[PDB]
Formats: C-alpha cells, structure tokens, sequence
C-alpha cells in the first residue's frame, strides 16, 4: 500500500499540516482503548502512532510507563494487540497506522515473521524505539519485504551523517525531535513530522511553519486519558476537543 | 560506525535509542584513548593500589579440601575496599568520566550494591553522584540508602511505572541523554550496549592477571579451571579474560539455579533462557512466550539480573567457556562450609561460585584437580538472610 | 621468676592467683622460643599475607587537608581480613596455642569482636574454640553471636553473678586454670597479666613496620605523628612499637571522652583515672573513691575498656606518648567527614582518632604537619548506631 | 596478737583439727550477716576467713559471684565491712579473723594503711587472691609492720621452689588446695588447712587425718546462706547444724 504518499499528497494539495497522535494500544483497557482510537479520527487525526505494551520501556517517559502499566493490568499483549489492528483497519481503510516497538517483541518470534504480521494486519509503518539506525539494518529489510515503513527518530544532537543515513533508511515520514528540515529535504528524506514537546494549537501551526509536514503529539492524549480515568465518556470528549484544535491548526 | 567490534559472535551490540548514540561513541573513544594512556593507567593502578587494597589475596583451602585430590584457591575479592570486585571497575568508570571533563555520575540500583559502590568512588574522586532507585527498593534497603548518603551521594525515589528497579534504569538513562556533557552513567556489570561489556572486562581483568600471577607463583603452573558465579558477568569475566588464550584453562561460569531450574525459578538465562534484545543488548535473557522480560530469581540478589553479559553468551556459544548452575541449597551448604572450615564468611552470590567447587570435588574426590574460585564478595551483608533461613 | 620483665616503670606485673602462674609462665617461655623460631615466623607471615591480607594499604586522603598544611594518611586496618587489626594477634596466639601443643581456645567477649577474631582463627588452625559471654549480652549480640557459631565456635552463656562480660571473664579463666594443658586463653588486647601486654604488642607491631616503610616510600621520611585511638590499647601500641626510638616522632594515644570528661561518662582511665590493681594487671582505671572497678562509657563499645595496657601508662609517665580524649560528637563528626569525603567508612572507633588529626590541622592550618592514622577499622557495623544517632 | 598461734595450740593439746568457715561479709545484709557470723562461732567454727565484696573478684566462682551481688544489693562497702570487722571483734576476744581480699581494695588507699586498719579492727589475717608469691613483697611486708598474718594459697599445681616461697613468706596458716603436707612441715610452713572441696564430715577428717591442721569450708557455708534466703531464722538452724557436725569431724 501507500498511505502515507496518499495522505501526503492530499495534505499538499490542501495547503495543510498533518496531526498525529500516539495512544498505547489496550489503554486503559481492549474497549475503551477501540473508542479512544475511533475518536482520535473522527476528531480528525491524520495518521496514528500505536504502542504496544513492553515489560521493560527504557525510552519513554513516566507518562508512557503508567500507560503500560494500565495497559498490562488490563493483560494486554503483543498477541490482542495485533487482533486490535486488525479491527482498526477493517473499520478506518485508509488512514496511516503506525507502530511503535521495542526490539525484543519485533525479534522474539522472529523478525520477519513479526513485519509479515503487520502486513496482513494492515500497518504501515514501524518505529522500533531501540534500535539506532546502526543496529537497523534487518528491521529495514525486512519491513520492505513486506510493504511496511521503517521509520527512524532525528535526535536533537543528530549530525550530518545521521541525516542522510535515516535520509537513506527511513520511510513513510521522519520523525523529527529549520536547518534539518532543509537538510532533510535535501536528502529526498521522508516528510518530516515535529514529535518534540507537541500539546498546543501554536507548535502545530509552529512545526508547519517551520517547514515540517506536520506535528506528532507524543503524549498529551496519554495525559488526557490518564486524567479522566474515573469517567470514560468525558475523556472521550476531552479527547475530541484536543485534537480537533490540534488539527485546525494544522490547516 | 564504532571503533572497537561491538558483538562478540551474534551477542552484543547497541541496541539504544538513536539521541543515546553520541554518548555511547564518545565513551568508546576516551576508553580506547585511556588504554593508550600510560598516565591514565598509572592513576588507575595507583588507586587500585593504595585506596582499593589491590592485590588482594589467593588463599589455599586445605581444611576443605582434605582427604581429596582437589586443590582449591580463593581469589579473596572479598577482602577489597567495599568488601566486593565491584570497587575495581567503578573507580575505573569514574577516571574515564573525569578524563571526558565530567563532574557528574548516574547510576541506579535495586538490592544491589552498585549504588553503594558508585557513591564511595565519586566521593573519592570530587563527582556529584546520583542513584536512582523505585521507591519500593528504597522502603526496602535502608542501609545501603543510608549509606549512599552518608557518602554525598544524591538518592532518587522514582515512583513512576511499578516504582521498581526497571523504572529507575529507565529514569537513570532518560537523565543521561539529556546530560551525558556533564554526567556519566555508571553501568555496574559486563553488560548493556557497547562499549560497556567490553570496558568493565577491562576494568576487572586484573582479577584474573592477579590470579594467574599467583598460583603461577605458588603451584608452579596454571590452574586447570578457574570458576566464577555470574548475575551479569563483571566478575567472571574479570577473573576468565587473562586465562582465554590459555587453552588448558577451563573457565566455568555459575549461574543461580534458585529452588531448581525445573521450578522455573532461577536467573540461569545463558542455559536456560532465550535469546532477545534488552537493555541495549542482544543476549540470553529470562523472557515469557511472546517476548516480556521475566524476572530472574535467587536467594542471592546480586544474581538478580534477567540476562547476562553478551561475552559470556559467546565464550559459552563457542564451547570455550562451560556455564553451569547452583542451586539456594546448594549455595548456602557452601556458605556454611566455608566459615567452618576456613573462618571465611562468603556473599552468597560467591558462594555458588564455591558451590561448584565443592561438587567438582566431592564427585570425584580421587580425581587430581587444581582450582580457584573467585571468592567476589564478603557475606557480613548476608548474615541475617541466611540466619532466618537456617531458623525456618 | 620470668625471661622478660613483667613490667613497664611500675605497671604492668601479673596479679592472677597463684594456680594460674604456670599457665603464664609456660606462656610466656613458648612465646620467647617462638619468637626466635625463624619457621614460626615465616608461619606467621604466610598467614598474615595469603590469609589475612598483609601488607594492608596506607591511603593518602587529599580531599580531607585541602586548604590545609597537612598532609593526612591513613593505615588502613580497615581492610585486613575480619575488619579490624584485631585478627593480626589472634592469628598469631593461635599459633602459639599449637606450638604448645593445644587444641583448644578460650575467649570471652560483650559487645566487642574479639570474639568473631578468635572463632575465625580457631576454624582456620582447626582448634576448638569455646567463648564466654554473659547471658545479657547474649541477648543484645544476636548478630555476632550467629557469626561465632557459623565459625563453629561454641558460644557459652554466662548467668553467674550480674551476667555481665565481668562474669563471662571469670568464668573463662576459672576454666583455663583448670585447663591450660590443653587450652590457651585468648586475650583480646595489649592488657592484662604478663605476658599478654608483650605478645599483643608484638603481633601487632607489623603495623607499624608498614608503616614505617610506606611513609618513607611516599614520602621520603618518618611522620611528625602516628595517631591510634586506646581502648585496652592493642591497635595503638601496634603502630607506636617500631616508632619509639624514632624520637622525632610524636605517639598520640586517644581515649574515648564520651559524653564529656567533666560529666564522669568516659572512657579515659589514662589522662583521668587512677592506678590500680585489676585483670592482672597494675594500671590506670576507672573506679570508685573506695576502689570498685567503674565502668567506662563510650559512643564506641570497642574503646568501653576500663582500664589501659600497662605499656602505654608507662611511655605518658616518661612523656615519649601523649594521650588525649576525643567526644562522642567530635568521633562522630569524623566518621561523616571521612564517608562524604573519602569514601571510606570508618569505625567508631577509629573515628576517635581521625577526629583528633582533624582538630590538629583545623585549629592551626598553616602548621606543616605530616599525619598518620591508625584506621583501626571498617564502620559498617556502626551504621545503625550513627543513622539512629542522626535521626534523633 | 598471736590468735593462730595460741588456736593451733589449743587444738594441739587436744588432738584437734581446726574447722574454718569462709562467708562474705554483709551477705545476704549487715544485720543478718552480724547475725550468721556469732552462729558459726557458737556452733564451733574455730577461726573465721571473712570475704569482702569486690566488683570484679575474678578468682571467686558462681556461688561467690552471687553472693558478692546481695553483699552489694544491701549496699555493703570496704568500709561498712571494717565496722563489721571492730563489732565482731568486741565480742570475740580469741577467735582468730582472716579476710579474703581482691589487689584493689587493698592497694587502692595505700597498701600499709589498709593492714594498719586490719590491726586496728582486730583482723588476724589476709589472704590477696590475685597476688601470687611472685608479687607479694609490698603486702607481707605491711602485713608483719602491722602484726598481720600473710596468708598463700598452696595451688594443686605447685613445685618445689613455691612450696619453700609458700613455707617462707606465710604466717598463721598455708590455705592448701600428704606429700605436700610433709614437705610444707618439712619446710616449717604455717600449719596447713584443707580447703578443697570441704563440704561433709568426712572431708574433714580424711584432711586431719592425712596431716593437715584442719579445713576451710570455702563456699558450703555461702550456698546455706543463698537456699534459705526467704526464712533467716531457718539459714541460722541450718548453719549451726552445719558447722556443728564439721566441727565435730575434727575431734
Ligand atoms: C555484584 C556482585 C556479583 C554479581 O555481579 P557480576 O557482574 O555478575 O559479577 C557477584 N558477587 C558479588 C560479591 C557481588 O557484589
Ligand atoms: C577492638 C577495636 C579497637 C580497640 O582495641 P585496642 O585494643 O584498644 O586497639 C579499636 N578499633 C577497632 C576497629 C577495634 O575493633
Ligand atoms: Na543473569
Ligand atoms: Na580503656
């Protein structure tokens, strides 16, 4: 498939910025998790980043560790979430999804066994938190072989060989943390998406103007689920207030 | 792009997030540039030498060994300033972190005595240290707690996620890619991404450069296996790494049984385990079906640790290195064996390493053997756990 | 009648009863035919280097007389086997024990660990040890009780008279003086009837060879003081012995002043008692206006001795030592001091004496000076006491 | 005085063994001791040795230990102990009056002022128990500038050379604990006195018959006093019945 190109070019054509918020699948639980995502695109996301529950996050945040936390008690697995996708994709056919992993659950079971899964489940893309585009190369490989986006982070401290290796790599979209945005273009890079510090209307319309294709909110909708915890219909309508401002700024 | 081979076979590597990268590549070059520097290792032996205690002892087991052809050695780690092998690589650690032009330490800490270990080090050299550990750990370890502080050091109660060890970590490493300028992470075992398996073998390999100096000295020749228990490997590997190329050298690696590798309940992930990537690293590692991390369990905490170094996985892969395991019981019958018979307390953790010994021996009581275990720790710290034990 | 003279000016001596003379006697001829015996020697020193751990290191301690004139070294006893110098003697009266052709030793101990020193040697020597305590401090020594007895040491509680350490004593020799052919008592410090003052000082005095030989390799020359903290005496007296005819070389002895020497609650028979008969012995003590023995009071239990080795009385008499006290509060400032900036954890009782190093350079910082501690010991087993301390 | 000499001579005349009590002065009170001490006398103990309480009386065993404690629970000191000494003296003019003393609390305030005051009070003897002959010399020299008798134990274990000390430097009588016996007469010791193990009649005889002068009670007397500590009338009944029938064992 081609979503992310498609939507891309749709985005383009409209003279528009693309929002894309990240949830960690099954929290607070299988259900309500469902209505938070089919929330999250009628309220207008673009594109979505999906977590699915580790053991051991060494990257994220507290934020995203109660997430998991949530998210286990529930007993959440690799195995429910994967059904889940399935049920996202059969109801949303062409809105981007993309996945963000930890190396051990892509490897466990095999890699390419792992990247064929997200093919017939209908994934588009993958960001494995843990592995530098160093250590990358069989998680590239085999996300091409089946049709699947290998996505890599441009860190803050990232150098001129770091560009144009995810430059290189990547695919889909950059994830990005005005000089690199250039670079990046230079390089024929995947379009770039701001994933620092995005919770307000203005870094949205800011990421855009910068010259990014969009913004990524990397944990505001977890901070909204985590706060209407006790009443699952306000957080629903939290929810959709949020990232209705966060996509009109975008336009 | 590294300097130095980050994997030993298929184990190893860097398995961090890309903003971790730098810091990992500028600890690679200021270690390969302190191993060039006389100057550095003169600072380094100097401390091992007159603040450490360095070297310490080989002692001959004669009452235990009585009546069997086994000649047994204990490598008396036990005896180094903070009562553990660990004091040798932290000191190490904490001259790298100064030669990078850093006043600060990170490091994190469960049930172990890494914290402690890095605390009196920065405290030695000028460094502002800070331990995190879950606010579960820090309810629990009173002492070591006390103990950090008394030292200077700056103990941080991570109450995010389960509030346990694997939250801390992931605070300790969240901290370093925003301050590895100023700050060093001091990792406490032949573990994690490259190049800190490879650095802290360096760090300890004078264990083994001691050892063979030394029985070398006092039988005439080398031993004919040199044993080691392993959590995560430092002090095993800091006792095989001088005997590697020495063929006829056998190196056996214990890892903790717990109630019995049957039950399910041990931290034997080398033999027992599954290959995985976790905490920067392709190794061994105790996981569930689809790829959790499980924990790991023995009556010792300090072979708590769900995997092992990436080293050991291919010494063993290879058939270089023979990795067996030991059982609580097995553990603490040589714990008591030892202070009755030599006036020796032992760690429990070194005590699985004294554990194989004694089967080696007793199996095969005619069979002419010469071995050294490398005695890690002192057990004083174990006391009350194996006084309870013994009362139930 | 005696090979060596009993006495020092005019203490010292050996007030026991008449039934016990043998038993000092033969003593006292075994410890001269050892010392002359080059394989008792060269037995000894096996020991104390693969066994114990000598030489033990002599640490320079920079951050502690930044700013200052002096220049600050440690012994550092802290690391020799057990903790503490105690096991320097022990080990070496064991081996009188079986030059005399015994298998058994006696002991007896309160809060101190003399105890867990001659259960250790005795498992090592193979000689059987038995160790008398009162039932009080039985119940108050859960800890080193399990040790002693992990050692395979019998631990024998006293309930006779006030079931005190005073108890536990004469009961240990009212069994040597029915005994002695088979059995040695093991006194703990450089006290008590001739011979025990010498052979302590004798087996101890390698601490101060070390030191000796250290500070001049270091430094180029002998320091303008050794400081010892006196509790029976033993670790002090180890460190002056081969510094005596060194002139240029101050002795500073430091007795515990506990709460304050003005409110009667210390430790300082030396500088504030007066000379008496007790525990064989003619010396300063501790007591009564009509001549009861007092007790001594002390933040460290190792320095709660009532009284003072016979030699040390001597060497203030003729003005070649100098003794001082040091107070709870300043004891336990230089434990802190010494944690946050050292990294080392020194026992309380040690503590006395780094206190008084530190009051010599704080109250005159532009005085050069060149200073060597006796770190007597390690501090872990204080941590309680000092945290609870802190807490209130 | 010559108290020893002028008993032995008496016991002489009549073919008799001495029978000598030993109790510590103030146990288990003054009053009761006071008390004690005429009933040993009346039931016919021939001479007295007389303990004074001491903190660390390192010779002594559990039955002296204990008795030294009820000795100091009532309070008793060195110098109630000399009051007790001028009392018991008023009232037995012949009897002689040994004590059983610890270095210290003869030394503490001056050796010579401490046997100057046992001459004052009337005492006979003194035996130090932590001074071997080997340390002697100051105390028996105070002992005989002041009339007093230096008392030495004759230990199981001793030798040629301190059976001649013993036999020199002691007065009154050598405290022993037939070879032995010969050799101290042989030497001209003080006659010697049993005091091993005395605790029945037949003890008694077998000492007197073997050739001793008679027999020291060194702790029998003290476990009467420690069994009947709850009835003092019933101690004095089973101390004179006691006393009475040792002393009769040395007719
Ligand atoms: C920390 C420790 C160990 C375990 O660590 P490795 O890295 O596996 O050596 C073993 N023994 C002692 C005494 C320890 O303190
Ligand atoms: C026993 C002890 C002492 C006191 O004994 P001395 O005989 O006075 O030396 C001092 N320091 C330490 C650490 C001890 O264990
Ligand atoms: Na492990
Ligand atoms: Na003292």
């Amino acid at each position: 498939m081609e979503r992310y190109e498609n939507l891309f070019a749709q985005l383009n054509d409209r003279r528009e910025g693309a929002f894309v918020p990240f949830v960690t699948l099954g929290d607070p639980g299988i259900e309500q998790s469902l209505k938070i995502i089919d929330t999250l695109i009628d309220a207008g996301a673009d594109a979505l980043e999906l977590g699915v529950p580790f053991s051991d996050p060494l990257a994220d945040g507290p934020t995203i560790q109660n997430a998991n936390l949530r998210a286990f008690a529930a007993g959440v697995t690799p195995a429910q979430c994967f059904e889940m996708l399935a049920i996202i994709r059969e109801k949303h056919p062409t809105i981007p999804i993309g996945l963000l992993m930890y190396a051990n659950l892509v490897f466990n079971n095999g890699i390419d066994a792992f990247y064929a899964r997200c093919e017939q489940v209908g994934v588009d893309s993958v960001l494995v938190a843990d592995v530098p585009v160093e250590e990358s190369a069989p998680f590239r490989q085999a996300a091409l072989r089946h049709n699947i986006a290998p996505i890599f982070i441009c860190p803050p401290n990232a150098d001129d060989d770091l560009l144009r290796q995810v430059a290189s790599y990547g695919r889909g979209y950059t994830y990005l943390l005005h000089h690199l945005i250039e670079k990046l273009k230079e390089y024929h890079a995947a379009p770039a998406l701001q994933g620092f510090g995005i919770s307000s209307p203005e870094q949205v319309s800011a990421a855009v103007r910068a010259g990014a294709a969009g913004a990524i909110s990397g944990s505001a909708i977890v901070k909204i689920i985590e706060k209407n915890l006790a009443s699952p219909k306000q957080m629903l309508a939290e929810l959709r207030s949020f990232v209705s401002a966060m996509k009109a700024a975008s336009r | 792009t590294t300097l130095l081979n980050p994997y030993f076979g298929e184990f190893g590597g860097m398995y961090v997030p890309q903003i971790l990268m730098p810091a990992l590549n500028q600890l690679e070059e200021a270690f390969v540039s302190a191993q060039k520097d006389p100057e550095f290792q003169a600072q380094f032996a100097d401390l091992l030498k007159n603040y450490a205690g360095r070297p310490t002892a080989l002692t001959k087991c004669q009452n235990i060994t009585a009546g069997t052809r086994t000649t047994l050695y204990l490598k008396r780690e036990d005896l180094l300033h903070g009562g553990a092998h660990k004091t040798n690589q932290v000191l190490g650690q904490a001259l790298l972190a100064k030669r990078m032009g850093k006043s600060e330490i990170i490091a994190e800490v469960g049930a172990g005595n890494h914290g402690v270990a890095s605390a009196l080090a920065s405290a030695l050299l000028g460094l502002k240290c800070r331990i995190y550990m879950g606010a579960k750990d820090v309810e629990r370890q009173s002492p070591n707690v006390f103990r950090m502080r008394l030292m200077g050091a700056e103990v941080i109660p991570v109450h995010s996620g389960s509030a346990t060890l694997k939250d801390a970590c992931n605070e300790a490493l969240r901290d370093w890619s925003g301050s590895y300028e100023t700050a060093h992470y001091m990792l406490g075992t032949a573990a994690g991404p490259h190049p800190y398996p490879t650095i802290v073998r360096e760090f300890q390999r004078m264990i083994g450069e001691e050892t063979k100096a030394q029985i070398l000295d006092k039988e005439g020749r080398l031993p004919d296996a040199v044993i080691a228990c392993v959590g995560g490997g430092s002090n095993a590997i800091g006792m095989f790494a001088d005997f590697i190329n020495d063929t006829s050298v056998g190196l056996i690696g214990v890892e903790p049984g717990g109630h019995g590798i049957e039950t399910g309940e041990h931290g034997a992930p080398l033999k027992h385990g599954r290959v995985g990537i976790y905490f920067g690293m392709k190794a061994p590692m105790m996981q569930t079906a689809d790829g959790q991390i499980e924990e790991s369990y023995s009556i010792s905490a300090g072979l708590d640790f769900p995997s092992v170094g990436p080293q050991h996985a291919y010494l063993n892969s290879i058939g270089r290195a023979d990795y067996v395991s030991i059982t609580d019981d097995e553990a603490l019958e040589a714990f008591k064996t030892l202070c009755r018979h030599e006036g020796i307390i032992p760690a429990l953790e070194s005590s699985h390493a004294l554990a194989h010994a004694l089967k080696m021996m007793r199996e095969q009581p005619e069979k002419e053997q010469l071995l050294v275990v490398n005695l890690s720790g002192r057990g004083d710290k174990d006391i009350f756990t194996v006084h309870d034990i013994l009362k139930a």
